[PDB]
């Protein structure tokens, strides 16, 4: 249950990962109107 | 083991709103292009007086 | 197998199975914890004495050297390794006590982290919104 | 690329905020469950760090009685009993010698490979359990990469949809400019 929550802590930091570049292309998005 | 089942969970999730988010946009284009073709129409008729 | 008891994780001197899980068994131990419990010890499905199977397979077990051992030499042997169990054994007690800590700080963290996406999940739709 | 979004991915855990209502509640495990009072005896001197209270050594080797139970009978009697103890002691010693010479190095050969035979069934399990691990891993990779083309191909038109679409917005404006100019030099003349 540890090991699980790390990796899901773990899977959390990929998920982060992908979402912090979505919101970079988005708003690079909205700038080119 | 574990790991796969959330991505089990996870993969239907992320199909399931994607093909929404494309499927609304192709629907933006189906509302877009209807008008956007009448009014063409439209100036065809203004250009035919 | 040449086998191990699931409890000790050791081999047994008198084995059995419990046919209420396959796993082999030392059965004064697990008569013991019947007896306490009434249940199979791994999955805690119920359980007897009764339903245990014997075996009766002879034993390879070997001294551990026999060059040592003598009667005060076996007792002060005997004594270490008494030593060295119930310091195994308040080791799993530390072990224990530590796997507490380091699982809790992990659930605050990954509990914390929920809450992050939920805000960025916001952004982002916000973002397409915006993008509308 | 992820080792600089894996910094970036920090900075959230970094504004965490007091609310560690931790989930470490479930499942709360037992100290005491079959402790007996001895068992705790001895758990409360490895807290306190007791030194080992030895086993005598005295036993092994006492010539005599001490200088003032020298003048008992009884003293020197267990003494002496000691002093017997000791040989026979030596006896079942000697005696464990013999076959242990004779029989002891067959059975460390014996033994010696009945220990190769648990690393051998243990490697096989090994084995089989580092495959399995690895065949669940080619399980993972297959899944992603299948699920991840295919979002990939509709987020390619995705980004073509939504560009084309604004795009067409754009020209939308310029037809209701134009329609709008056209009305107005129509409607004039």
């Amino acid at each position: 249950e540890l090991s699980h929550a790390l990796y899901q802590h773990d899977a959390a930091c990929r998920v982060i990962a992908r979402l912090t570049k979505e919101v970079t292309a988005a708003r690079e998005a909205l700038a080119t109107l | 083991e574990e790991l796969k089942k959330h991505e089990d969970s996870a993969i239907p999730r992320r199909l399931e709103c994607l093909k929404e988010d494309v499927q609304r946009q192709q629907e933006r284009e189906k509302e877009l292009q209807h008008r956007y073709a009448d009014l063409l129409l439209e100036k065809e008729t203004l250009k035919s007086k | 197998m040449s086998l191990i008891c699931s409890i000790s994780n050791e081999v047994p001197e008198h084995p059995c199975v419990s046919p209420v899980s396959n796993h082999v068994y030392e059965r004064r131990l697990i008569e013991k914890y019947i007896a306490e419990n009434g249940t199979d010890p791994i999955n805690n499905q119920p359980l007897s004495e009764e339903q245990l199977i014997d075996i009766k397979v002879a034993h390879p077990i070997r001294p551990k050297p026999p060059s040592a051992t003598s009667i005060p030499a076996i007792l002060k042997a005997l004594q270490d390794e008494w030593d060295a169990v119930m310091l195994h054994s308040f080791t799993l007690r530390q072990q224990l006590q530590t796997t507490r800590q380091e699982l809790s700080h992990a659930l605050y963290q990954h509990d914390a982290a929920c809450r992050v996406i939920a805000r960025l999940t916001k952004e982002v739709t916000a973002a397409r919104e915006a993008l509308a | 690329v992820r080792e600089a979004a894996a910094a970036l991915v920090e900075e959230e855990t970094r504004r965490y905020r007091p609310t560690k209502n931790y989930l470490s509640y479930l499942t709360a495990p037992d100290y005491s469950a079959f402790e007996t009072d001895i068992m705790r005896n001895e758990f409360e001197r490895l807290a306190a760090r007791q030194p080992i209270e030895l086993l005598s050594m005295k036993r092994y080797e006492l010539p005599a009685p001490s200088s003032g139970q020298k003048n008992d009978i009884t003293a020197w009697q267990e003494c002496v009993n000691n002093s017997m103890a000791q040989l026979e002691h030596q006896a079942v010693r000697i005696e464990n010698l013999e076959l242990m010479s004779q029989h002891g190095c067959n059975a460390w050969k014996v033994y010696n490979e009945n220990l190769v035979h648990m690393i051998e069934h243990a490697q096989k399990e090994l084995q089989k359990l580092r495959k399995h691990i690895q065949d669940l891993n080619w399980q993972r990779k297959n899944m992603q990469l299948t699920a991840g083309s295919k979002l990939r191909e509709m987020e390619s038109n995705w980004v073509s949809l939504v560009s084309k679409n604004y795009e067409i917005e754009r020209t939308i404006v310029q037809l209701e400019n134009e329609i709008y100019q056209i009305k107005q030099q129509h409607g004039e003349a």
